[PDB]
């Protein structure tokens, strides 16, 4: 997260770290058994680490749980990173407590101008902000006009832009799969951009509100 | 260029996804 601040510990209790030897993507807990992340973060087995604030230190709040199933959206397209959403089923349920709580799925799509929070352990591009401690950033959803103007003809219905066209504040490598939460609902999943925090290149996010049918049917398919 | 925000170690550009390149620091971006 570039241009953000260290989150109050456990203020984002749905945030998880996906780990296969090192942190490489984030995710969000949506109930005891399932995590939402980005399809390009797919690995056949991942360890999900919950209740984290500083990922390089054991703090006593953590739960490390192996995945039993990792399910990409059937229509994910790696060429253009379209339908970039994935479900991860935990091999055992998470214990919900002060450190670990699920985030609600969206009741409807959030309109442009809504202020949201994005968080993660990715690159901060700063000697002052430590990426091992969870970073937080408040970003507004941008209009489709602004989003398509920044990335001509690259924005599909499964995508939205959020951030600041002036640059300086953005998500970045290592934040993929993590949450964009707006008024208590998961509206986006960190997905792609050109560089990080560059002027005219805001972050692009998977649009969770058009996937509620696939997410809720798959979370009860097996 | 279109570059997903995953943390991925690399040596050369071809190790990276989409239009990400392997930046000097040994990671895609
Ligand atoms: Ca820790």
């Amino acid at each position: 997260i570039v241009g953000g601040y260290e989150c109050k510990p456990y203020s984002q209790p749905h945030q998880v770290s996906l780990n296969s030897g090192y942190h490489f993507c984030g995710g969000s807990l949506v109930n005891e058994n399932w995590v939402v992340s980005a399809a390009h973060c797919y690995k056949s087995r991942v360890e999900v680490r919950l209740g984290e604030h500083n990922i390089k230190v054991t703090e006593g709040s953590e739960q490390f749980i192996s995945s039993s199933r990792v399910i990409r959206h059937p229509n994910y397209s790696s060429y253009n990173i379209d339908n970039d959403i994935m479900l991860i089923k935990l091999s055992k349920p998470a214990t919900l407590n002060t450190y670990v709580q699920p985030v609600a799925l969206p009741t409807s799509c959030a309109p442009a101008g809504t202020m949201c929070t994005v968080s993660g352990w990715g690159n901060t591009m700063s000697s002052t902000a430590d990426s091992n401690k969870l970073q937080c950033l408040n970003i507004p959803i941008l209009s489709y006009s602004d989003c398509n103007n920044s990335y001509p003809g690259m924005i599909t219905n499964a995508m939205f832009c959020a951030g600041y066209l002036e640059g300086g504040k953005d998500s970045c490598q290592g934040d993929s799969g993590g949450p964009v939460v707006c008024n208590g609902e998961l509206q986006g999943v960190v997905s792609w951009g050109y560089g990080c925090a560059e002027p005219g290149n805001p972050g692009v996010y998977a649009k969770v509100c058009i996937f509620n049918d696939w997410l809720t049917s798959t979370m009860a398919s097996y | 260029r279109v570059c997903p925000r995953i943390l991925m170690e690399c040596k050369k550009d071809s190790d990276c996804l989409a239009e990400c390149v392997c930046l000097e620091h040994g990671y895609c971006g």
